[PDB]
């Protein structure tokens, strides 16, 4: 019965949903209509995490483009607010493919579209010293833009960018994962639009909110920051929903574990970088292999325990 | 099992049944 | 000659609701649209709005009525003398659906607290005279424009000096004149017409904050480009959200001096959302129904074959 | 297996000059609404200044044929290298005399084809040179950067991505003497045909009081006066750089073409309504063979075929 | 290492009678006479079936809002209450009935005999249509209609005595759809008319008793504001009229809107299709006959024709 | 041969948790009017006493999630014994902020379906304890007595039946260790399902100025201030009694999580009514497997397979 | 052709229609949807009365739980009045199921539906004394409540629990079984619902009208009576149809017989109590059988002789 | 007796589906 | 024209 | 009518 | 697991 | 020429 699937299907389908059965990565590309020049990159990453004991650890997966994770802490019991700051984790190789400046993120590639976005936790404490509970949902924010006058001279009216959505983050959404931390979780995204469609990289944006801009007019809860241009920094947002993940930890745990994240994505190189040696075609297309996709999203549970990833 | 044995019979079971 | 190297070598019941929510809304004692049957399957939340309004058109003056995509209003409403266009002076007001505030909040940076996109799935209207048969007179005129927004970029002199980029809507210069595509016909027959999608797939769309009026504060009308302007009134009453996919229904009705002309607004919608996890809207919630091309085909063919309006008796 | 409008949109799109007239009619998509199809030809004769190269680019900006600028032999265009524009017969016809006027007549667009050819007119006697043309996948994106006035704030403009494929010439590339010609087409990168907005106020990129060093562009620009040429988007196409190089001493002469299969949505009040017509219907074989065909094609090939 | 705990005890075409009902229930004036005669459901016992029509003439003052409400009381065929231009009814709203002919033949002269001659009913059907009667120059105004989902339930309070005690008596849940127009509704001008019907809000047909000493709501010696009702039901003496039950059925809200100097009148109409059992001391026991047995085709059109029917129509289409 | 409609039905009243997103869609029966669809989710992190009892009623009232009363080890609830309400989110939205105001946006109800579970935190050094579960039928009757008052007449109220099976663990049960959790399910006690009416003016069980003795009830049930909580009705569904006990010492930790497929009949001037839609169409096979597999479920499992 | 049914049907059927043409387990349960828990109780009566002569004595089968029937006599040739009081004869274990006060009757049991209510009288006089006939129809009693206000201070509004349709004892129904005393009868009563549900179980009911409420304000036609409370009382009013028998004696006879009952009941029982050991599921659905029910009971006569019982 | 029209009207009933 | 409508319905199905 | 017309253009192209 | 005890009542009926 | 192109690439692809 799998016969019906060519082997790019198949592939795209192991990536989307379960990459870590494997020894190494099944994928080549889409197997959408498109079928133009693209580079096909994984990004994997290993990742010791210790939580603090009394606080609240909150941890975005959200689709950034070289950038693993975001992440927080707030006190015990509570839920992030307007004095919270997330701060990112880098995939290996950030500068390698956006420049060391926030003006130069646009000289090897240009455009880029998520396949998939996985993230696992591995607890690796004993027994009989940890607590807590995990908690797992998922939210629909995007990127758009807000608008508010300044009182210069001449007055004017500025537009910069906001992400919308991200109430979604102060409560517990009703479909949500709930164990124990020593079990572990692994939990998958899918993408949120009727078709793949490729996003243009943007340049200059190191704040949400930008510098010069005061939080409340932009209606964001929180701030992300991503600290200085030379290590760091956000070049786009794809179609893809947010992981929100939630550690509790009582006084006197000792909780650790080790996180790993998977990515596919495609990417338009340019003729003037090393890039353009390795890349390809994109694979035909499939119409059998989007329906199993889309099945198979919809009939998944939001998150299992480790042991079963 | 493992989760890729849920895959594949999800898979199964919905070309089965068409 | 050089080398050269690299050279490549039966409709369900889920689409049969969604027809029937797209075309036929007043038919039926419930409303039976559910979602939109294409390949998206995630978490949305629908919305139907009918809003029941009474109005009166005053004697010696042209009135424009403008069906937009903008979630959470009904329609846009601007009086001009008889036998004329709108001008540079002349501003559009909104008349909002029930319920605005408890979905789009109080404040203009308050428009994404519970939904954070949404996409159009019909949109409706259909006019009810109540008045005898001697004291009217005039007549009533529907067609479409394809209004979009976009941006404008200008130049300020400031100190530094520097330039600009505001939002501006493109395509208004349709209602400054009468389309060749219309329908025409006494005040007392009334009407009823529809939109439908003007892009090859259903694509979400964000939440805009801050938006006020088209031209903002502190812009002149003659930097944007646009014929008219659109207010939305004070921050906490109504607001602009959103500019969906959709065809824009233009109304004029022409009422000449000595005339009483009084009738019934209906406007209907189905639309779907995006709710936040920590809304209230999220108990309501479902799946979106799966793919369905024999669906999409009949709409789109249905779609094509209907006329621009009908009078008020088969609607 | 092809209708009509699939074949149609196939000739258009792969071979303009072997047909009597254009057989172009729409394309053959999901959309079906009221649409205005046009199709542009330029068709203009230059001749190349011996000891120089010349770049051409041909980006998907409607009502404009293609860019060009010169520089020094043996280089590349550097950051006080200015490209001008050429532009089809009739742009004020179309886009109006000023730069807030261009979305007067028209709301949205959308590209189905772009082609070029180079027909050399010298005899054996004169002629020196090459001819190379390569591909590179230009965008429109945005900037944010801060500007330190009272108060401070931060601004917004707009800037080209992928600008760099221009300085470099890639490994998939066409390259032979100047006498043979050359001839090369584009395809959508896209896997579906949507339409663009019309953009307003738009004459140089980067824009005035903006200097080149805060946007990351490698060089400028320019369309000139607003009453002759200007932006008014971009569309979902590949960008095709040409590049012809001359000894000093030799004359080369030639002539340059330029197609373009193109679609619009016209406005009501629009005096280009009355030749408006319906998009035709769904071929799924059209649209499967025109992705093939597409990804079937070298770079270039010589003007002879 | 702990041992684990024992678990234990663990473990075809229609019927004649089918097409009466149907015609009863969806198209009463389509007839010469009434074809209804039972409802074809499980229960055979001994019912009296009894056909109700009414035929007022009503005229409509200008400048206020008329609200007419069609509740399934038996014996009476509507309420009515008028309220000023452009609003909807308040807290001092007071709704008055209009009883069916024959009442006192069926339900006695005094609040404690309503239950002499039956024990309980069921109802089946229930419509209503206007017919003006005002030339094409006069009138003005609009109809509209909606249906709400109104029913009896009771409430609880303490009353402050000696010793203190709890009162339990009667309300209405759901009056609060009367204040604003629905969502799902029939509008069009006053001189085309309408004509709708209800339908069953239950998965299926139960038996109602009959209620003793109803004749007002909120009752006597109690307030408005302790029972939460939005306005007041009147019944007036006992000897013309009064409150016997409330049926499974959904309630008709008619709101008629008249500006200044319009003249309009019109004639209204109402129909019922209801069951009753009949005491063997009565001489109403003589006419009765036997239920209509099971008819499973009969029950799912009636279900299908009731999903698939607008909320009203015109009246040339009655 | 089950249509959608049939598996949403099967999947809400059997398989909460076991799905990314909630699939049902209504009760496959011969009613074909409009309602309005709501699922209630409840995500509290609770800690018992240590050296007490603690009980806890899943009772199908809408709009709360369970009621909880504390009593000594080894002691059943007696005559001073109180259990208090604990809300699901968006309570006021739907049931206002005052006695006389339950019914100003929905009319009547009726359930499909409700579960509870139970998911220990605490780690292998720090709990002790067991967990016990059994069903009672508790229904809403009325009382009838005489008062002598001036002059002397007869009042009616209501009361609680068969509350009398919480005083004792019935032969069918299931019991085990804390630390495996438990996961357990309700079911209709009727032939049909049939709509309810919204009862007001309810805050005490037994009301004001009305002794514990004359109604008869074992003890009290309370929802304090009407601006927060109360009691709205009563559907058809049983009772889930679960016991949790805790020697002193020890350190029981856990999470509690509900679902509810619940149907509603709103009122036409309520913001609701935009979120409504028009009951599934009938489904024999489908209430055939609801009955079957409804009778051929045990009491409970554990935590594990849920 | 009876192979058609299952075993529960033909069962339901016996205990429905005939009791005494078997010698013991006439039935299990009622083959219908409902598959919990319940207890299936079974009362029969045997009890000997005597009618005095130059009187008229009635007697009422209500489907009143733990009661058998109620009597009163009145002089011959009327009918009874508003001084007429009705007296109970229970059933062999009354106080054993709803204890022995006014507030203890659901301690044991919640809810209660009927399924068979069944009595017949056997003449026991000699040939050459007696002198009379026997009248029997039913009538349909329903349980109801009634307002009316009461003036106190301040002044309030009562609501207290009424019976409905007992006006059909005050004069014989034209469907009746008429034939001499020495003959006997034998009838049965049927549900009077499309179908059967559980009623809930009511407190505090002594007398109808209620103690404190005078006859008049309640529209009944005379009073029911139960006595004492720790002996009898009402719990509760079943969905079946109450059946009325009138014999009548003239002066000089000399007139005995033997009375005999029987019931089929099904209750949902607590945990807390001792008869929750015998409970068991109910039967499932069956369709033909509750065909043939509402057949059979519709194409039966009122009433036969003794000697066809 | 009584059980045997009971048969009889179950037979008969039967007899005619 | 109300009969033919509910006839058309049952027709129809 | 509305609904009458709509079904009518779906039987013709089906 | 709980579907897969509900799959196979059903299978089992 | 161009168009032999393109029909022997559809042959060849038919």
């Amino acid at each position: 019965a799998l016969t019906r699937l060519s082997q790019p299907g198949l592939a795209f389908l192991k990536c989307a949903f379960a990459p870590p059965d494997f020894n190494t990565d099944p994928g080549k590309g889409i197997p959408d209509r498109f079928e133009g020049k693209v580079v096909s990159r994984k990004d994997v990453l290993n990742q010791s995490i210790s939580f603090t004991a009394g606080q609240d650890t909150f941890i975005l997966i959200a689709p950034t483009p070289g950038v693993a994770y975001w992440s927080a802490s707030v006190p015990a019991g509570t839920f992030p607010t307007s004095a919270t700051t997330f701060n990112p984790v880098n995939y290996p190789g950030f500068t390698s493919m956006f420049g060391t400046t926030s003006t130069s993120r646009s000289d090897q590639v240009s455009s880029f579209r998520y396949a998939s976005m996985n993230v696992g936790i591995y607890p690796t404490s004993n027994l009989m010293q940890f607590a807590g509970s995990i908690t797992v949902w998922k939210c629909p924010v995007k990127l758009s833009t807000v608008q508010f006058p300044v009182a210069t001279d001449p007055a004017t009216s500025s537009l910069v960018h906001t992400l919308v959505g991200l109430d979604g983050v102060l409560a517990v959404g009703p479909d949500n994962f709930s164990e124990s931390f020593i079990k572990g979780v692994f939990s998958q995204s899918a993408c949120n639009e009727p078709d793949f469609e490729f996003n243009d990289i943007l340049e200059g944006i190191q704040t949400l909110p930008p510098a010069n801009v005061s939080l409340g007019s932009t209606g964001q809860p929180f701030t992300m920051d991503s600290g200085a241009e030379a290590t760091s920094g956000v070049v786009g947002w794809g179609n893809m929903d947010t992981i929100v993940i939630r550690v509790s930890a009582p006084e006197g745990a000792v909780n650790s574990a080790i996180l790993k994240a998977w990515s596919c994505i495609e990417y338009r190189p340019n003729p003037n970088a090393m890039l353009y040696q390795f890349g390809h075609d994109s694979p035909p297309l499939d119409e059998v292999a989007l329906q199993e996709y889309r099945t198979v999203a919809r009939s998944l549970p939001v998150a299992v325990i480790a042991a079963q990833n | 099992a493992s989760m890729w044995e849920r895959v594949k019979s999800i898979i199964k079971s919905s070309l089965a049944a068409a």
